[PDB]
């Protein structure tokens, strides 16, 4: 008669209300930190480890889900870090209201697909009217829009101070590693900054390194801890004592000829530790390993050499001081050669004190003059949540310099949206025009979050908020009031141009793209079908 | 989700809700037809005279072989609230008319399985049993066309045998297919008013004593009990009887209240012996004095007043039931007498041979009463070879009593056989041209759930179903419709006038309707909230 | 068995008052534990460890690496006195008491329909005005002076 | 309900935990794993429609989900099976000279008829509102590799 | 309704399972009893698992199928239908279960012939009646000539007497069964002769008594015999009597009125006891109980007191005397008493039993059955009662036909003769019939170690032309004339045999659906 599955089959409206639930089950959890008055949560493991953290994120990754339209919401929230990298509570809260308002659509005995292909037309519609509606590019405003859309991100986090501490570093820190491309590309690279933590003084003490700042020790007690002037040899091989390989062994048929094959495995190694060391360098960094029969050497001649450093530490290091990674011996068949031209330069290397731990600083590297932040906090809890914060911070910087384009924020975008939509779907709208019409109710819950997590009026303080945005529109007398956004510290609608809070365009505009795709894909689940865990047979 | 809350609490609407079962879906229609259509295909080879019948066994243990619907669903243990209704709807026609127990659930199971590919192409359910309404409306009309009997219970019995013999056609008595026939015909017309044309069933007695055969079955014309002479030197026939029927035990006479009577000299210990004495003596005297030579009492008789009965020559019998003595007071004309000093020779019964009968080796002795004078109550003395042919024919001749029961209510008849389910599948088919508006798609259905049941008989006959029904119904159209059905031996040919193929008018007019009621009730449901498991 | 229709099972949620006041006793709870420890009228406080020894000690770092807690607000609070021990020397039961007083009275403006990003707000300009008060009061050393 | 343009995609979660959805009907039928031993039959039937059109699978369990269907009434009228099995051959025969009627023989230069072929499959996919670039990229990939 | 099964506990089968358990069930209870058909067939033994298991040996079909209790259901139908067979004639149980499990196992051959069911019904039908009328015409009368009709009559009770535990005592067992109910001279009532069983002796001991024997034995202080003495009986209360005022008290005011009433009370009891001896009687019967005060009564008029016989006791002293029950003692005129000659007590098996010798009027016999041990006489009570209820019967139709296997070869030929005056499609289930019958008298010769093959070969080739006499002859193995060597059965007897058994395997062929319903306490 029925399917004879060993698994569970629900069909109807009961999958269509349960993916609702499951979207929303996630959006009402990241509510609560939206915004500049947005707070923090506590993610305790198993284990016993505690996580306060924020970002949309950090929390969606370690929080485990069941739901297959959970997960997807959960890996909504991974794709933008690497496509943007702030925008990541926001992509959360739309996609979960884009399926709330849909269910409402279906529950009319309206046709999902005339939902999607409504959603489509007010998709390529809001990307169209952003991208028409920008203030100015990056010539205006200069320095101004860096920090503004700096302190917009930092905000929701617990660097938002009121002063302008760590918005000045994040933006000194990405123009000094502007590293340029074919065809005019200025790329800025934000990986390449080496974001620190220790548990030291508070946040108005964290150091901008003009350079890069090793997370490594000296090892031997014996050498000069600070070298002036120093000439940094990059290599990635261990200086260890010369083992042969597996191919090759040691059948010796003569005693005499015993000592002199055991003093050779020392003789080869100390070989090439006096041609690295003979041509000026002072600082020698290593991924491998180097034992303490080769430390002696850096001690006698007065070198500093660092061990069991990170392959992507290194890789920073030699680009930003002109150094060459080298792995072993070459240049046309020569025997110790190394091309001592090739050393990098360094202004000071110094090992610091950073709080009962060894920290290596190299200053300025001569070369590229990169940058490293060394951040201070109370505990280890707010050291990983102003990692978190900082490269978010970073992630801003790069967009807008990379697209100089930037729009207000605190929901100017959103009020903007929600209207002309509303007109665009009754020019062309006969079947579909009730979703383009969700499509604005949808955008609004991102002006609605902000009232709520403030404590401040909800629908008084939207709805003023829509008034000047309407009037933007249907009166063109030039009232400019496409920047009307939201002041949480006093509940009243403000100008985002002259207050300062700027968000890049590609932190909407994405964030758009994906969560009107997720919508797409949760709303075609009609029919599921739950098969039974194979786990013992 | 189920059973949690978006906000991570419990979300509990009904209490054992993880152990309860729901189904809405486009399924729970389906799961109707599908428990239904079973009931259906059991029930299709029980039908006609070919039928086979079945086994039932019962929770103790007890084994009865049954072949009308009404016993088959009613014995079942079926936990499935679709098919309970199907026990139901076979009682119905059982309660009301009584004929075709069988053929209302294939017809149920019918109109279910032509609307399951009703369902697939978007028909609302109800827009079905809309239909189905419109369409036994004109099945209805059309099987009042040709109705006719001429039984007037005198010496017209001819049409009221040929009735009977079509209900216990089917049943396993066609070894005394004239013979059983003719009985339920005489048993009915002996105690019905046909001045009111009503029937009581209470009036006829259906008993049953294993021995002989089926032939020894005779209609008895009086009442047959469990004879219990105190005395065994009794006389065993009686001639003429006069009957006194009373309703006293043959006793002292004890109040219903408490007494505690005080003796307190010896002469009132001499007055106790001489007040019982005078007490036997009168309580024989007072049925001696009324001519009366048999006695009938409920209650128990004393050993002082047994032997009072011989001396007398005044046979009695003991311990007769409630309803049992009231069938002895109208066969034989008497009255039934609280006291006996309210005795007279008005209140005495006649009756004729009065002798008891004893089968075999066994010891039951029961009465058989042979004359008697204007009596308006009968019992039928079913005889066997086993306890399973006479359990089932007391089921199968009360199908027939049924029958001449309906005949007295209605006297049109129509003809069976499958004769009138393909000439109102043509009324049907007929009419939906007339319009074919919305409801054509569901009328068609119900003409092609009709041809089910003239089909199931030629299924069971051994024929083949679509051969043998193309050939009856495209020669009611040729020509005008006549009784044309069909048969297991066929009889030469194939009409159910030449032979005598007689069904009542009002037992298939309920066949069709409720079975379209039934349909109705199991069309117009979308949702199942049974439970899981027991505990 | 039939699997029950959860999301992010075998977890807890707890949101409103009862986190907002929930780590404010669990802070006063710790600054309650070594309050026994800051003057020089202090007593020792004899601690057991799982390895079978004994940790007699007054010192506030020393008695907070001895205890196990369960809370997660609790356990930031043992963090907060293990900075003050690699930082500083005699930098230890003091802070724990100071972030417990500066929380119990960050409580009483919760109650009053506050947000919280007003209390830190107004934290850290109370932050940069006691920098510059200990700074005009200071004196400087003679390190060369034994 | 995933049959046409306005049909919509199952998601099926199997017992590793590798939830997918999809609209073709050879790819549910191997992910649902029915234990009845009929279905397992047209599972494989969706699977080789998928091997030699590739476009007919959904369509293939719905035709033969009621030729059985429509012998629900042929076998309770006494009519054989094998007598179900040659007539069903007779209109199967039959039934191709009436699709070669309705056919129209087209030539593979023609770009704008090779489009409105693969704009057709993909009207029932996820891909119906992106089908202004992957149709075109659809054509473009067949007929640069076929000579 | 295996698919999609809508039933809790209950399971059910449809046309596949249903015959199959039928015919396995049917043919297997067949085959059980299939070995005690014939005058050379064993006997079985049946025992219980325990907890008062009380063996119970038994030859007859009956008394074996009402005690095994066979859990299918379509075996049911053939125990009930030997319950039935034993109620009516009281013979012929086993040949009913075998011949009605015979015409099953030719039903199960027609099963691969693809023969509708109701074919063989309608063809059965057809055949029973031709046998019939086979039974009925060869049934030989007898009327007048009385010194014929007791010769036949010895030739049933030699009959059924051969195929129980009585085989080599049919010079004395015969008698003992024919005298019984010659001295009935009546209804065949089956309960005035009185069978006692009695431990110690051969069976070659027991006797019919001439009188009749009683237990309960006479008085404390009472004559043990009288010669010539007057029967009276009664079923009257004796003492403690309670009389019929219910809510009637003693209410006096001192205790010396209480020993007035008591005294009073006796001497009412010594009246009626004055009322019986006016009679002039001897012997006096009650089935109450006799308490002390009256038994110094009778002690002292020199009459003898039996008290509490039994319920049925009174009854078989009123066929052997001649008597009244006489309940109720006002009228000596109106009172007959019964008649004997000796009530002296006899000791059978160290047991006093009061023996009435020389009774007038004894409608009444005691067969005193000795035998071994107890299973011998549970045995020879229930050979003797199979063989009492045929003679009850065959006084009241006269009607015999020849047994041995002779009247089984009589149905089967009229069946054949008209199998071949009929189409193909009856005529199958005809000759089904036909072989059924002849399996009979093949049980029979195959349970002594003869060739059944050859002998039932040679019994359809005498009966296809004339030889309507010639059966089976068990003694030397061979055919012979059953006219000659006396073996008879009742006509009644072998028409049950043959009616009852076509009606029951009429119920189970025409089972296709077997729905047992979910028992009680079975888990
Ligand atoms: N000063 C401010 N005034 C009003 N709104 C603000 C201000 N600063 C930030 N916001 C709002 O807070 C929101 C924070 O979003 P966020 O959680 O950072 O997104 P994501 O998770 O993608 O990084 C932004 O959408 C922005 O509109
Ligand atoms: N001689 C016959 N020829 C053809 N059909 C017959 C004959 N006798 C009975 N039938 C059919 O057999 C069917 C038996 O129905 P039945 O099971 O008795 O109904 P119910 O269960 O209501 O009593 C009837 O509908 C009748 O048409
Ligand atoms: N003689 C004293 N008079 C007054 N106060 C004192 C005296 N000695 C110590 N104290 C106070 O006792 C406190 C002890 O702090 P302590 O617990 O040692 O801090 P930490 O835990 O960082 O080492 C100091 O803050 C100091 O002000
Ligand atoms: N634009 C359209 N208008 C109407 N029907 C369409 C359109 N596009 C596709 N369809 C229908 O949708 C169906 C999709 O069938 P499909 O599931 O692809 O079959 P298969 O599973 O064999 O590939 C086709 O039968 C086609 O008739
Ligand atoms: N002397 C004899 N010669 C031939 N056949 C005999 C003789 N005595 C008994 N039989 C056969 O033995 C069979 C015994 O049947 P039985 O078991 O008594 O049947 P049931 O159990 O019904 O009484 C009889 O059918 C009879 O034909
Ligand atoms: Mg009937
Ligand atoms: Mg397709
Ligand atoms: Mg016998």
């Amino acid at each position: 008669g029925p399917l004879s599955v060993f698994g569970d089959r629900s069909t109807g409206e009961t999958i269509r209300s349960q993916n609702v639930m499951a979207a929303a089950s996630i959006a009402n959890i990241v509510k609560s930190s939206l915004g500049p008055v947005g707070l923090d949560k506590m993610l305790v493991d198993d284990i016993g480890d505690v996580t306060i953290t924020n970002d949309g994120a950090t929390i969606l990754k370690l929080l485990e889900v069941e739901h297959p339209a959970a997960k997807v919401l959960c890996e909504l929230a991974d794709l933008q870090d690497k496509e943007v990298g702030d925008g990541t509570t926001s992509v959360v809260i739309i996609a979960a209201e884009l399926l709330k308002n849909a269910d409402e659509l279906v529950k009319q005995k309206i046709h999902p697909t005339s939902v999607i292909s409504g959603y489509r037309l007010a998709c390529k519609e809001a990307v169209r009217y952003i991208n028409e509606n920008l203030i100015v590019n990056t010539d205006e405003l200069g320095r101004d829009c860096l920090i503004n859309a700096a302190k917009t991100s930092m905000s929701s986090k617990i660097i938002g101070i009121n002063g302008d501490f760590f918005a000045n570093m994040v933006v000194d820190a990405v123009l000094a590693i502007k590293y340029t491309d074919i065809r005019g590309q200025p790329r800025y690279p934000v990986n390449s900054v080496n974001i620190l933590k220790a548990h030291g003084r508070s946040q108005m003490e964290s150091m901008l390194i003009s350079g890069y700042a090793l997370n490594c020790v000296v090892g031997s007690q014996g050498m000069p801890k600070r070298i002036v002037n120093a000439k940094i040899a990059c290599l990635d091989f261990s200086l260890q004592k010369t083992k042969m390989k597996l191919g090759v062994q040691v059948v010796i048929t003569d005693p005499e000829k015993l000592d002199q094959i055991r003093q050779r495995e020392s003789d080869i190694t100390k070989e090439r530790i006096q041609k690295i060391l003979a041509t000026g360098a002072n600082v020698i960094l290593t991924t491998g390993g180097i034992d303490d029969m080769c430390l002696k050497y850096f001690v006698e001649a007065g070198a500093m050499a660092v061990r069991r450093v990170l392959k992507r530490d290194l890789k920073r290091i030699a680009k930003a001081s002109g150094a060459t990674i080298l792995s072993t011996l070459a240049n046309l068949e020569g025997e110790e050669t190394f091309e001592a031209a090739m050393l990098g330069q360094a202004e000071e290397v110094v090992q610091e004190r950073i709080c009962d731990d060894e920290l290596i600083l190299i200053k300025n590297t001569k070369a590229r003059t990169s940058a490293s932040i060394i951040l201070r906090g109370a505990n280890d809890f707010m050291c990983d949540e102003m990692e978190r914060s900082l490269h978010d911070a970073l992630c801003v910087v790069k967009r807008v310099l990379e697209s100089k384009s930037v729009v207000p924020g605190g929901g100017a975008v959103e009020a903007a949206l929600s209207i002309y939509l509303e007109n665009y779907a009754t020019s062309m709208g006969s079947r579909e025009q009730l979703a383009i019409a969700e499509f604005a109710r949808s955008l609004l819950v991102i002006p609605n979050t902000l009232a709520v997590n403030a404590a401040q009026d909800s629908t008084d303080l939207v709805a003023k908020l829509r008034a000047f945005h309407n009037e933007a529109q249907v009166n063109p007398e030039r009232k400019n009031l496409k920047w009307i956004g939201l002041d949480l510290s006093n509940g009243k609608p403000r100008d985002n141009k002259q207050a300062g809070v700027f968000e890049p365009t590609i932190v909407k505009v994405k964030s758009l793209k994906f969560a009107t795709e997720a919508a797409i894909t949760i709303l075609r689940i009609d029919d599921l079908i739950k098969l039974h865990p194979e786990s013992k047979d | 989700t189920l059973a949690f809350d978006e906000y991570g609490r419990p979300f509990l609407i009904i209490k054992d809700q993880d152990r309860k079962s729901r189904l809405m879906g486009l399924e729970a229609l389906k799961s109707h037809i599908m428990a239904a259509k079973a009931v259906a295909n059991t029930m299709r080879t029980s039908l006609g005279p070919n039928g086979l019948d079945k086994m039932m066994v019962d929770k103790d243990g007890d084994v009865t072989v049954t072949n009308d619907g009404a016993t088959i669903l009613s014995m079942m243990d079926v936990d499935h609230q679709i098919a309970k209704l199907m026990v139901e709807l076979s009682k119905s026609q059982d309660d009301e008319i009584g004929d075709g127990t069988t053929g209302v659930v294939v017809l149920a199971g019918a109109l279910l399985e032509e609307a399951e590919q009703l369902l697939d192409r978007g028909i609302h359910p109800i827009r079905i049993a809309d239909g189905y309404e419109q369409a036994a409306r004109v099945a209805i009309e059309h099987l009042d066309k040709i109705s006719d009997s001429v039984l007037v219970d005198i010496k017209d019995t001819e049409p009221l045998i040929q009735t009977a013999k079509t209900t216990l056609g089917s049943k396993v008595v066609n070894s005394c297919h004239r013979q059983m026939a003719e009985i339920a015909v005489n048993a009915v017309l002996t105690v019905a008013d046909m001045e009111r044309r009503d029937v009581d069933f209470e009036l006829i007695k259906v008993e049953g004593k294993v021995g002989g055969r089926l032939e020894d079955t005779k209609l008895i014309k009086g009442v047959i009990v469990d004879k219990d002479f105190s005395h065994p030197q009794m006389p065993k026939k009686v001639e003429d009887a006069k009957i006194a029927i009373l309703t006293c035990p043959f006793e002292p006479p004890k109040p219903k209240t408490k007494h505690k009577l005080d003796v307190t000299s010896v002469e009132d210990y001499k007055a106790l012996q001489k007040y019982e004495k005078e007490k036997f003596e009168e309580m024989i005297q007072q049925i001696k004095e009324t001519g009366a030579n048999l006695a009938i009492c409920q209650w128990g008789f004393d050993d002082e007043a047994n032997h009072l009965l011989l001396q007398n020559n005044l046979p009695a019998v003991r311990w007769v039931g409630g309803p049992e003595i009231e069938l002895i007071a109208i066969a034989t004309g008497g009255r039934i007498v609280p006291r006996f000093s309210e005795l007279t020779a008005e209140k005495l019964g006649f009756a004729g041979l009065v002798q008891e009968i004893s089968f075999g080796t066994t010891k039951d002795k029961m009465l058989v009463i042979e004359q008697c004078k204007n009596s308006r109550a009968v019992t039928i003395f079913i005889r066997g070879g086993n306890k399973m042919i006479i359990e089932e024919a007391k089921r199968s001749l009360h199908d027939a009593l049924c029958v001449i029961r309906n005949l007295i209510r209605d006297n049109r008849v129509v003809y069976g056989g499958g004769a009138a389910e393909i000439s109102c599948a043509l009324a049907v088919s007929q009419e939906a041209d007339k319009c074919p508006t919305l409801e054509q798609y569901a009328m068609r259905a119900f003409a092609d759930a009709l041809e089910v049941i003239p089909m199931a008989l030629s299924e069971n006959s051994g024929m083949n179903p679509i051969q043998t029904m193309t050939e009856v119904r495209a020669r009611q159209v040729k020509e005008m419709n006549p009784a044309l059905g069909i048969d297991c031996l066929h009889k030469g040919t194939n009409d159910m006038k030449q032979q005598h193929v007689i069904e009542t008018l009002i037992g298939k007019k309920q066949q069709i309707s409720l079975a379209t009621q039934m349909v109705r009730m199991i069309l117009k449901i979308d949702d199942i909230r049974k439970p899981g498991e027991s505990e | 068995h039939r699997p029950v229709l959860v999301l992010s099972q075998n977890t807890k949620r707890e949101s409103g008052r009862k986190v907002q006041s929930g780590n404010i006793n669990a802070a006063k709870t710790i600054a309650d534990i070594i309050r026994t420890c800051l003057g020089p009228k202090s007593m020792m406080k004899m601690l057991l460890d799982p390895m079978g020894g004994i940790v007699m000690t007054n010192d506030g770092n020393a008695i907070l690496r001895e205890i196990q807690v369960q809370h997660p607000a609790a356990k930031s609070m043992i963090e907060i006195s293990r900075t003050q021990d690699e930082e500083v020397g005699d930098g230890t039961t003091s802070v724990i008491i100071l972030a417990g007083e500066m929380l119990s009275v960050a409580e009483h403006f919760l109650e009053q329909q506050m947000h919280p990003t007003v209390v830190i707000s107004a934290y850290r300009k109370a932050l940069d005005d006691m920098i510059s008060t200990l700074k005009k009061i200071s004196i400087p050393v003679d390190i060369s002076d034994s | 309900t995933s049959l046409g343009p306005k049909g919509m995609d199952k998601m099926i979660q199997d017992g590793k935990g590798d939830v997918t959805i999809t609209n073709d009907g050879a790819t549910i039928l191997k992910q649902m794993q029915v234990l009845h031993p009929a279905a397992r039959m047209l599972v494989e039937l969706s699977k080789a429609q998928d091997i030699e059109a590739g476009d007919g699978t959904t369509s293939v369990v719905i035709i033969a989900g009621s030729l059985l269907d429509s012998c629900t009434k042929l076998l309770q009228k006494g009519i054989h099976p094998t007598i179900i099995s040659e007539s069903f051959q007779k209109a199967l025969e039959k039934g191709i000279e009436i699709l070669t009627d309705m056919s129209r023989p087209v030539e593979l230069s023609d770009r704008e008829t090779l489009l409105n072929s693969a704009t057709t499959s993909l009207n029932s996919k996820v891909v119906s509102q992106y089908s202004s670039l992957l149709s075109p990229m659809s054509v473009n990939a067949v007929m640069k590799v076929i000579d | 309704a295996p698919v999609n099964i809508f039933k809790a506990g209950a399971d059910e089968e449809r046309a596949e399972t249903a015959r199959l358990t039928s015919f396995i069930g049917a043919i297997a209870i067949g085959d059980l009893v299939k070995s005690t058909l014939g005058p050379k067939g064993m006997d079985k033994i049946l025992l219980s698992s325990g907890r008062d298991a009380s063996l119970m040996v038994t030859n007859d079909g009956a008394t074996i199928l009402k005690n095994i209790g066979v859990d299918n259901p379509a075996a049911k139908v053939l125990v009930d239908m030997s319950r039935v067979q034993d109620d009516e004639v009281g013979d012929g149980t086993t040949s009913v279960t075998v011949l009605a499990a015979e015409l099953l196992r030719e039903a199960e051959s027609l099963i691969a012939k693809k023969i509708h069911p109701q074919t063989i019904i309608a063809g059965w039908r057809e055949a029973t009646k031709a046998a019939r009328e086979a039974l009925l015409s060869s049934a030989v009368d007898h009327g007048s000539d009385e010194v014929k009709f007791r010769q036949d009559l010895m030739n049933i009770a030699g009959t059924t007497l051969s195929s129980k535990l009585l085989t080599h005592h049919k010079d004395h067992f015969t008698k003992l069964a024919v005298e019984a109910v010659l001295r009935l001279k009546g209804s065949g009532n089956l309960e005035a002769i009185h069978i006692i069983k009695k431990l110690g002796g051969s069976l070659a001991d027991s006797y019919l008594d001439e009188g009749f024997l009683l237990d309960k034995k006479i008085g404390v202080n009472q004559p043990k015999r009288i010669e010539n003495a007057k029967i009276l009986i009664a079923n009257t209360g004796m003492d403690t009597d309670k009389i019929k005022i219910f809510g009637s008290r003693v209410r006096v005011d001192s205790t010396a009125k209480v020993a007035e009433i008591e005294h009073a009370e006796k001497e009412k009891m010594k009246e009626k006891v004055e009322r019986i001896l006016k009679h002039g009687i001897n012997c006096f019967i009650n089935r109450q109980l006799i308490y002390n005060y009256p038994e110094q009564l009778f002690g002292a008029a020199g009459v003898m007191a039996i008290e509490h016989a039994d319920f049925a006791g009174v009854e078989r002293l009123a066929l052997v005397t001649g008597g009244e029950i006489a309940s109720t003692f006002d009228h000596p005129e109106l009172v007959k008493l019964g008649s004997c000659k000796l009530i002296e007590e006899v000791m059978i098996g160290e047991d006093k039993l009061i023996h009435f010798s020389g009774v007038a009027l004894g409608e009444a016999c005691t067969i005193v059955l000795r035998g071994a041990t107890q299973q011998i006489l549970d045995e020879a009570e229930r050979s003797l009662h199979d063989a009492l209820c045929v003679l009850a019967q065959t006084v009241k139709d006269s009607r015999t036909v020849y047994g041995g296997g002779c009247s089984e070869m009589l149905m089967a030929h009229a069946v054949t003769q008209l199998a071949n005056r009929t189409p193909g499609k009856e005529a199958v289930a005809m000759e089904s019939y036909a072989k059924a019958l002849r399996m009979l008298p093949t049980i029979i010769a195959d349970n002594a170690g003869y060739d059944s093959a050859d002998l039932v070969a040679q019994l359809r080739a005498a009966h296809s032309e004339g030889n309507t006499t010639a059966g089976l002859d068990m003694r030397e193995g061979t055919i012979g004339d059953m006219a000659i060597l006396g073996i008879t059965e009742s006509f009644q007897v072998k028409r049950q045999v043959l009616l009852s058994a076509a009606e029951a395997a009429e119920v189970i062929l025409r089972v296709d659906n077997i729905i047992k319903a979910a028992p009680r306490k079975r888990v």
